[PDB]
């Protein structure tokens, strides 16, 4: 039943730094048990017996604790490391876990690739207009998208996504739509996306106009 | 090998009930404990309840006590898990994993996939498939709005372009999801040859490819 209490569950850190997660226990516990779980894949086990390491783990991780504050160690970071870690108890009656700490790669900070879209004649032929705009490949993950039409800022109506980080090169992409009347949208002229992130001291504007 | 292999997606009306299994092969199915955990899509994991083959011992997490019942077959080595009187809050993933019987310095070494269960009153529906083209490295796409029941497959070129490629996740827009995927290619590549994305929304059973085309 023991309420397990986990350490910043964004944290940051980039190759080679030294990781450190801590579990917190309500009540006090025999053994700790952590496992690892990937973008929607199931969770597999990492350590066992509060600092065993189970079985496919490399020795760069390690487990301790011993009391009622437990803790998961990275010696040094790997890109595979990337993922949400969990903490287990076996010690009282409900078996409880932990909230999870989502581990993630610091890099070079990258900024986005953006592309916008009018739709297409299909969606207006049914009476219907989606204007989509993609902003691919960034570091960090923190971005605000700012939609204009006629140069005035349209405030409902949004709908934005994130994939999760790419195994490759780290970098976050999103995809931003804006659904519109087929009426309104022929009514307008000019779609700007107007993206802002850290990187840049002006935001990345992409936009296009009906009259085309 | 050890394999725990677990039912597809499934989709209820609140009230009815859902019969999940968890099908286990290359191991004796009578000296391991099968737990069974939730997920609910987003938040932490929570465990239900252990059952062990053979003595046919159970032990509810004592929340889903009158939520869950857990039985099993052993001629074909399964478990499996009822709900009843499912609500919106039931929508979860859920897990089965093993567990030695007699060891302590054993962990929950195998898991068995997951499997979403979706409550709702919302009507099966098939997806609207639009392209998009725009208007030195050329991005496509196409979007997929308007469909319930979850998830859909999207590939381009029938997985002939692999790296390049982001899909990303649903929403729901009102009470349906849309999703949206993206392609880059070279300026040489398109459009001087085909890119069709392909959708396919297996609840519904539709399979749908659409031609990236250039516009006028």
């Amino acid at each position: 039943q023991i309420v397990l209490t986990q350490s910043p569950a964004l944290m940051s850190a980039s190759p080679g730094e030294k990781v450190t997660m801590t579990c917190s226990a309500s009540s006090s516990v025999s053994n700790m048990y952590w496992y690892q779980q990937k973008p929607r894949s199931s969770p597999k086990p990492w350590i066992y017996l509060t600092s065993n390491l189970a079985s496919g783990v490399p020795a760069r991780f390690s487990g301790s604790g011993s009391g009622t504050s437990y803790s998961l160690t990275i010696s040094s970071m790997e890109a595979e490391d990337a993922a949400t870690y969990y903490c287990q108890q076996w010690s009282s009656n409900p078996l409880t876990f932990g909230a999870g700490t989502k581990l993630e790669l610091k890099r070079a900070d990258a900024a986005p690739t953006v592309s916008i879209f009018p739709p297409s004649s299909e969606q207006l032929t049914s009476g219907g207009a989606s204007v989509v705009c993609f902003l691919n490949n960034f570091y960090p993950k923190d971005i605000n998208v700012k939609w204009k039409i006629d140069g005035s800022e349209r405030q409902n109506g949004v709908l934005n996504s994130w994939t999760d980080q790419d195994s490759k090169d780290s970098t976050y992409s999103m995809s931003s739509t804006l659904t519109l009347t087929k009426d309104e949208y022929e009514r307008h002229n000019s779609y700007t996306c107007e993206a802002t992130h850290k990187t840049s001291t002006s935001p990345i504007v992409k936009s296009f106009n009906r009259n085309e | 090998k050890v394999q725990l292999q677990q039912s597809g997606a499934e989709l209820v009306k609140p009230g009815a009930s859902v019969k999940l299994s968890c099908k286990a092969s290359g191991y004796t199915f009578t000296e391991y404990i099968i737990h069974w955990v939730k997920q609910k899509s987003g938040q932490g994991l929570e465990w239900i309840g252990w059952f062990y083959p053979g003595s046919g011992n159970i032990k509810y997490n004592e929340k889903f006590k009158d939520k869950a019942t857990l039985t099993a077959d052993k001629s074909s080595s399964t478990v499996y898990m009822e709900l009843s009187r499912l609500t919106s809050e039931d929508s979860a993933v859920y897990f089965c994993a093993r567990h030695e019987d007699r060891n302590y310095y054993s962990y929950w070494d195998y898991w068995g996939q997951g499997t979403t269960l979706t409550v709702s009153s919302a009507k099966t529906t098939p997806p609207s498939v639009y392209p998009l083209a725009p208007g030195s490295m050329v991005t496509l796409g196409c979007l997929v709005k308007g469909y319930f029941p979850e998830p859909v497959t999207v590939t381009w070129n029938s997985g002939s372009l692999s790296s390049g490629v982001h899909t990303f996740p649903a929403v729901l827009q009102s009470d349906l999801y849309t999703l949206s995927s993206s392609v880059t290619v070279p300026s040489s590549t398109w459009p001087s040859e085909t890119v069709t994305c392909n959708v396919a929304h297996p609840a519904s059973s539709t399979k749908v490819d659409k031609k990236i085309v250039p516009r006028d």
